[PDB]
């Protein structure tokens, strides 16, 4: 009835092949609004035209469990391995799964300093898809038959 | 109906002694300590069989006929024993079953007796009627009738069925009826007496259903006499004999130590008006359960001083619950109008206000009462109690005052912490201030120290606020430690631990199995009575009713929006505003730590969201001709400095974005712009001080930097002074934590600050220094420019050029002259800032490097070096798309993705569509991207692949070309109008009305 | 708090260091060997627990669990409002203290609150000695709840009841009211659980929130913050996965309903619970509408199979009818298009609507009706009436609901205008069958029968009289005339001139003999009579007499205006007529230049008659909503006005976000 | 500074002019649209234009009181006299006052046995302004100046 392709996110260290923590994805927010030179003010010439669009990807997860080794050992970069099944309207259940990864991401959650009273167990952690000059966006989508 | 009226006539005609006794019984009743000795007189109202009936039955069986004569107290017991012995116990039990086995119903007195919250009900009766009487009202009790029942004490409230009862069985062995049982009571029931004595010791016995000379009454009298002198309050006697009590008997039993009340002395009644007499006395007491002792209006000041004088302790109290001080007699509305809810007496509160208006009436008082009224009026003014609701004239509510903790002051906080604490209140303020500064461990230890010292000085208010604060800060410490050990290591890479593990063990040990919800319950009855307002703070589920108020008022305001209905008087939004500032002033003035908790922040956030949402709608609200007739040129919603700091403190930056998007904040003019600028200068300076110095309290940093981020982000609208602008930018670029604000957020915040206030040459120098530092951060090849908003230092330089037509940063030019081939990364960085350097520097860098690939080509065109496309540039584009095509046909067997290549291919499609590059190979690469096909050959391209981002993301010139081409103009207008009709969006409407139609 | 039980139908492992015994229990549920190995009594405990967790929706651990589902099972009779069934059970004999509890809750929903209080007491006597702590406590709870409800009902009767009902009713006797105000006076429902035996509270700590007088406060704040999360999700255009806040409020609402209805707590009927349901649904449906109108973003649809759309089930219909007022449902339909939502369980919703109509028919067909139950059920009846538009009904069901609406519904709680507009809403879905046409003709002919008396006059808040009903009848049956009304004309005399005036409005629904009777017995020479003749179709052109009559009315209004300059100005109702006439002149219908002299009124009179001289700054774009397509085209085509109207309309719609203003501008693009 | 339209409303018997109850205005709602009718009736006479817009005026008064005589004595019609100071842009409050009156109204209240557990005294009574064939509605406005 409800979404039947529960997402397994694996958040690994980028410098070395170590897994940091795994969680369950909750929501992903996408924004494609021009904020460079605010709305108007960018480079513009008669024959020259530059696409100045800038976009940011936000992702939320829940139920974060950290690898024991990462706690034990404890410019640094990390990756994401969002793992869901590709479902079509024609085929609401497909053997093939859809693999979304964010090799460049920054962990910065607003849940930090959340001091709610009484019971609490939803350590939602926010991430921002960090970009680079060479590559406008690092997110990638591959489907494994 | 009028029985209550006649009985209220009886009350206040009562002798003072009776009324004082009644009030004392009421107060002890509320204390759950009052105890009742209910006798057969009350059960007589039920027509329960009387002992003399069984006595006469026994007499008939013994001697063949009744006595035909009055039985003495000894006879009433003696004849039963003669029957028990001469005949035996079997017919004794049979007669008990024959007589007492009846399902008599309870009466009004039986439940009235329970209305006083009886701590215990020790009854000598053998009936089970009294057991049910207890359920009748609802009070629980444990029945005891033997030695064994003394063990079975489940509750703290006892129905001590002394002298036994037939619950064991209708047997004289199971009760005390025969004379010997009365004589041998001290030996037959050691344990019932054991309890009995203790319960009589401290609890306030109140006799009823008994005769003054009753044997059980006399036993209890002697037993209370056995106590130490002055070590037992005189219990009471609700006597109800039809005849008036003889004065001599009154003097006797008052001397014996009983506070006796005769119904006959209070009322007139018939000979068989027993129930009427019981009801008269008990209902006088019940009407006393309500405060109806307000005798005269000139006495008002004494009453209000009894209620309010202990209340001076708080620096402010909410008018929402100030009604609870007077027990819902006068509802103090949010605006300050005191709505009269109830007042048994005249001039309960209203006379106080008439004195407040009429100064001559205020002169009639004794100077004692004069200054009493003065202090109470000062208290109400502190409360914002404007006037009595009935005579309330035109009102002008205003921003509630808040403490310096509400202001962005931290240097003052540390100065005062350094300053010696004068007394306990100073130490409580120090504990809150230390908590605010992140010195949570020092604050906690000081809170404990003041716990001790405050129960020592008996400051119940200060102690109780200290207890609740200590629990709240302990919870903050625990949750902060959890957050650190769980996520800070992923955040910083090495989790800190300002809180020592031994300290955490100690604080957890000191407090375990302790819920603040029970903190108020655990307080003394004195404090609990005189501080019922502070019960709201006890429950750990903070804001136990403000959230519901917000929910209802938000619903109502949304409904007012959707209905488009005018209003007269204060509306829903007004009361949301008033409650918000009341709650802020209360919590910050009282120095409670509970403000930093998430729930209070969420409540403030929602309130301000609704307030601004209705502010936006009223601005665009249309007014009908009769709407204009009722009122016109209505007052606008304002944004003062206080409301700014609310927005900053309680909203997150995403929330501010959400509200700015929904509501055009820039339209509603800001207030106290100077104070706003000063507070922002304070944030900037504090960040400078904290980050330039290595010292960065981590807990304090997490606590406050969110405030600073919100204030900077929301400072886009307020104007700043030149020195203020220098400070705020210098905080934003250099000293701001790079961890939270990437380069892109930094740039867009600076751009908003630009949007309101221009950057003079000083700010140009600041940003140039930041750029030259980024160059000096670029000496290392490993350093990388990386941002989330796709915004880089190139955009900073673009801003500087946008401001300064001609600008040669000699630092960058000298760097480039100093740069060599090996510093190629620095050459790239300085290339991004090529417009900003000198001509010689430009030539130097042009010599160093030129375009070789697509990435460098987009770099160059963004800088604008190449003003025309060479054949080599288009050929390079063709080569890159050849690579993309081979990669796509290779990726065809795989899944295809485009997240960065898509930008280049879209730009190339744009350039074909703009007929800039005639190259026909870019046409040959058609079919790969929907936008690519849409631009290169819109006609063939099917217009079902059009994206809403495309519909709203756009360029002005591109939109003009889209309108100029009719084939794509039809499809795009169709889908765009369809989308706005689906969901009205401002960007969609602008794009519709401006470029195509 | 050993294991957090997640609302979705699973259980999360809250921090605990026990045996992991819910994990073990669901391994038992999973493994047939594991469950078999238990001791037989232990196996019975295991399967009874499994059945209980299925009843409460608990399946397994949240981690162990996967895909889940949501549905409704609130099967209380009071939830369905089978009042006949409910009182049938009440009169049927009880054989248990829980049976007495069920009877007491039902008597509370039927307005026999006296019997409810007495039965509650009865259960208290039956359980004080037998020590049924749960039933004893709960019966005390609901006893306090009914005491509250009766207190508020009596207070309403003594106050606003006089003006609303037009009479002083005292359905509750003074002796009973005092008896019950005394039997449990000075009694805090909060302290009840505190003062209850320790064993019962330890065993049933669930019932602490029942003890709280402000019960469902936690529910209220939870819904409020979930609503905040919902609004943020709407604003930021997020794309949630798995459960979201909206699903959470759905499940919480549904759980609370089911709990309080199966437990038969009389607290279910209070207004606070109604408010919570109303808010919860409102959030659900505004979320559904927002989901309908959302971008694609080529990521959300792909993960989950196809898409989960919102729909309306019989239970949803029940909740909305029971817990919304007409202003709620109307504001809803205005903000959100319910028509987009595809309803379901049409037959069961039809059965419930027929039950509602049957109940009110039983109440109003007979002269005797319990007043307190009438207040309890009318609002539900009104909501079900208004909310029946969106569901398909059968011919029998449609007949019943419509006949309820017209004849069995109170006039006090619903006037003729509401009656008609609710009707026309009902038929939008179900075109008038011969039965409904006959019912409307019957009700209309009754209105005529009351109009036979010269004292009677039609009264309607919306200004929608018998003429609107007749217009609807002939709208769905182009060829229809009433024989009853014809034979009324056969007996009609000039004495019943008001009956002739009423019938003049209904001319098209009459025979030619009736038309001739109306023509002969009175003329059409009056402003209102002229409007009526135009509306019914008797007159199509303004004769010299008609135009001169209009000119004399405008002369009277002109002299009144001149007097009004010296004695204050009133303009509500006449300006309607003057605006109509100015449009007629603007539409080349009236040609007399005498009207140009009458110019001077600044609502559609000086504007339409003299657009050039009119100050277009006074024009209000809301006027454009009243005009139709023909007048919209004419007004837009005139050069003297088109520029100002387009500029005002476009700026005001760009500042606003009304869809109707978008449509008006779309027709104004020229 | 607050909204200075503390209007006084006098609810009087239209049949006899006897004052019923007095109170303070809370809100007023105005809605006007077109009845959803047809245009093909008969021949949809073009020359026959017709204004079919219908408007309803909804009202609410708070702090509802009552007259001793009206309580004492207990087709019927009711009158309303809205008394408001003439707020005009020129001055916070003009010397003149504005009288608003609705000779026709009915007391269809929303209360309907509202059983809110709250101890709040707001007997809000709603009011729908009735109509007649002769007059669209009795809503009347006059200016003292």
């Amino acid at each position: 009835t409800v979404i039947q392709d529960t997402a397994d996110v694996y958040f690994k260290r980028k410098s070395d092949g170590k897994l940091v923590f795994t969680a369950e994805a909750q929501t992903a927010s996408f924004s494609q609004a021009i904020s460079e030179e605010k709305l108007r003010g960018g480079i513009g010439n008669k024959p020259l035209y530059i696409l100045k669009s800038e976009k940011e990807i936000n992702l939320t997860v829940k139920n974060a469990f950290f690898d024991l080794e990462w706690l034990a050992m404890t410019s640094e970069r990390y990756e994401v391995e969002y793992r869901t099944i590709a479902y079509n309207p024609d085929t609401e259940e497909v053997y093939s799964d859809i693999y979304i990864q964010f090799p460049n991401v920054s962990p910065s959650g607003e849940f930090e300093m959340s001091l709610e009273n009484g019971n609490a167990l939803a350590p939602e952690i926010k991430f921002e898809a960090l970009a680079d000059t060479d590559t406008d966006e690092m997110a990638v989508v591959i489907e494994a038959s | 109906k009028r029985y209550g009226e006649k009985l209220k006539e009886v009350f206040l005609m009562l002798d003072n002694n009776v009324v004082e006794c009644i009030k004392e019984i009421t107060e002890s009743s509320r204390n759950g300590k009052l105890v009742f000795f209910v006798g057969a007189g009350v059960s007589t109202l039920s027509d329960y069989p009387q002992w003399w009936r069984l006595v006469d039955k026994y007499h008939e069986e013994l001697y063949g006929s009744p006595k035909k004569g009055n039985y003495s107290s000894d006879e009433y017991l003696r004849i039963p024993q003669i029957f028990y012995n001469v005949k035996g116990e079997m017919a004794f039990d049979g007669i008990l079953k024959d007589f007492f086995q009846v399902d008599k119903p309870t009466n009004p007195i039986h439940d009235k007796i329970l209305a006083m919250n009886p701590a215990h009900v020790i009854t000598t009766n053998y009936d089970n009627l009294i057991d049910t009487a207890c359920w009748k009202r609802g009070k629980y009790f444990s029945v005891i009738s033997a030695e064994e029942d003394v063990a079975n004490a489940t509750s703290s409230r006892y129905l001590l069925k002394v002298h036994g009862d037939f619950r064991k069985g209708f047997k004289g062995e199971n009760v005390v009826l025969k004379e010997d049982d009365y004589l041998n009571y001290d030996q037959n029931y050691p344990l019932i007496s054991n309890l009995m004595k203790t319960i009589i010791a401290t609890h306030t016995i109140v006799f009823i259903g008994y005769g003054l000379g009753d044997y059980n009454i006399n036993m209890l009298l002697n037993w209370v006499r056995k106590l130490q002198k002055d070590s037992f309050h005189k219990p009471f006697f609700i006597r109800t004999d039809p005849s008036p009590i003889e004065n001599e008997t009154l003097i006797y039993y008052e001397n014996k130590g009983l506070r006796i009340i005769d119904a006959a002395s209070l009322i007139d009644s018939n000979e068989y008006d027993y129930l009427e007499r019981y009801s008269a006395v008990m209902d006088l007491l019940i009407e006393s359960q309500e405060n109806k002792f307000i005798t005269k209006d000139d006495e008002v000041i004494d009453y209000i001083y009894g209620k309010i004088s202990p209340l001076f302790a708080l620096q402010y109290i909410r008018k929402i619950d100030l009604k609870h001080v007077f027990e819902y007699d006068y509802h103090f509305e949010v605006n300050g109008t005191v709505v009269r809810h109830k007042n048994k007496g005249f001039g309960y509160m209203e006379r106080f206000f008439e004195l407040k208006e009429s100064c001559d009436e205020r002169s009639k008082l004794s100077k004692k009462q004069y200054e009493r009224f003065n202090a109470l009026f000062n208290f109400f003014e502190k409360n914002g109690v404007i006037c009595m609701a009935k005579d309330a004239g035109t009102l002008n509510t205003s921003i509630e005052i808040n403490s310096l903790a509400y202001h962005g002051k931290y240097d003052v906080m540390k100065k005062f912490i350094e300053e010696q604490s004068v007394s306990i209140e100073d130490d409580y303020k120090k504990a809150f201030f230390l908590a605010c500064l992140g010195r949570w461990e020092e604050s906690y230890d000081l809170y404990s120290n003041i716990i001790l010292n405050s129960i020592d000085e008996s400051n119940g208010c200060v102690y109780y606020l200290s207890q609740i604060n200590r629990y709240r800060i302990y919870q903050s410490i625990t949750q902060a430690v959890t957050q650190f050990n769980g996520l800070g290591l992923l955040t910083f890479g090495r989790h800190y631990k300002p809180f020592t593990d031994e300290f955490l063990a100690r604080i957890e040990r000191e407090m375990t199995n302790f819920n603040i919800d029970d903190l108020f319950n655990g307080m003394p009855f004195e404090f609990q009575k005189k501080y019922k307002i502070l019960e709201f703070l006890s429950d750990n589920q903070f804001l136990y009713d403000d959230t519901v108020k917000l929910f209802e008022l938000t619903n109502k305001v949304r409904s007012e929006m959707s209905e488009g209905s005018y209003s007269f008087g204060m509306s829903s939004d007004i009361v949301v505003l008033l409650r918000l500032y009341d709650n802020l002033r209360f919590l910050y003035e009282n120095c409670l730590w509970s403000v930093s908790f998430h729930e209070f922040h969420q409540y403030i956030r929602n309130s301000m969201s609704l307030l601004i949402e209705k502010a936006e709608y009223e601005r665009t609200r249309d007014i009908d001709e009769l709407g204009f007739s009722f009122f016109g040129k209505k007052s606008g919603f304002f944004m003062e400095y206080y409301d700014f700091v609310n927005i900053s403190r309680h909203f997150k930056i995403d929330d501010i974005k959400n509200l700015e998007r929904s509501c055009s904040i820039d339209k509603i003019r800001f207030g106290e712009q100077e104070k706003i600028e000063e507070y922002l200068v304070g944030i900037a300076e504090e960040i400078t001080k904290q980050f330039s110095a290595n010292g960065m309290n981590v807990v304090f940093y997490t606590q406050f930097i969110s405030e600073a981020k919100a204030a900077l982000y929301f400072a886009k609208y307020v104007k700043l002074s030149e020195e203020g602008l220098g400070k705020i930018v210098k905080a934003l670029l250099f000293y701001f934590p790079e961890r939270d604000l990437d380069i892109g957020k930094r740039y867009v915040w600076l751009e908003r600050l630009t949007k309101c206030n221009e950057l003079p040459k000083s700010i140009i120098s600041i940003i140039d220094d930041f750029l030259v530092l980024q160059a000096e951060k670029h000496i290392d090849q490993n350093y990388s420019e990386v941002s989330s908003n796709g915004l880089y230092s190139r955009d900073y330089g673009a801003l500087i050029k946008h401001f300064e037509k001609n600008f040669i940063s000699k630092r960058l030019s000298e760097i480039t002259l100093c740069l060599t081939q090996d510093k190629q990364k620095q050459i790239d960085f300085l290339f991004k800032l090529l417009p900003l350097l000198s001509t010689n520097a430009k030539s130097h860098l042009l010599s160093f490097k030129s375009v070789e690939n697509i990435n460098d080509l987009m770099n160059g065109i963004r800088i604008g070096l190449i003003d025309e496309f060479t054949p080599e540039h288009e050929e390079l584009i063709i080569e890159y798309l050849e690579t993309r095509k081979v990669n796509y046909i290779v990726e065809k067997e795989k899944g295809i993705q485009t997240f960065s290549s898509n930008d280049y291919m879209s730009t190339f499609g744009i350039w074909y569509f703009l007929e800039e590059i005639n190259n026909s190979k870019m046409e040959e690469f058609i079919g790969m991207d929907d936008q690519y096909d849409f631009f290169v050959d819109p006609e063939n391209f099917d217009y079902k692949k059009f994206i809403p981002s495309w519909l709203k993301n756009y360029n002005d010139k591109l939109l003009g070309k889209i309108a100029g081409n009719k084939h794509m103009k039809h499809h795009v207008i169709e889908v765009l109008k369809e989308r706005v009709k689906n969901s009205n969006d401002k960007r969609y409407l602008e794009i519709l009305m401006n470029y195509f139609i």
